[PDB]
């Protein structure tokens, strides 16, 4: 099927937008076994999209969120 | 975990880190 699984703001956004999630939720739909990538690699990338999105930041089961549901 | 431990990494970087 031309045109996988990467680390995109595009990717982020819509898992945020379907749902509000926390760091490890987020995370866990970039795993390493997919995408190659080290731990460091994936927090770095991960943290630069975060800081752009500046999702909104919802406590849920006394855990805070990120959200663009809205 | 694994996950745990990149959260508090992604969440530590996030206070502008590295
Ligand atoms: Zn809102």
């Amino acid at each position: 099927g031309p045109l996988d699984v990467q680390v995109t703001e595009d990717a982020v956004r819509r898992y945020l937008t379907r749902k509000p999630m926390t760091t490890k939720d987020l995370l866990k739909k970039f795993q390493t076994k997919k995408t190659g990538l080290s731990s460091e690699q994936t927090v770095n990338v991960l943290a630069q999209i975060l800081k752009r999105l500046n999702p909104e930041r919802k406590m849920i089961n006394d855990k805070m969120h990120f959200s663009l549901k809205e | 975990s694994e996950a745990d431990e990149m959260a508090k990494a992604l969440e530590a970087e996030l206070n502008d880190l590295m």
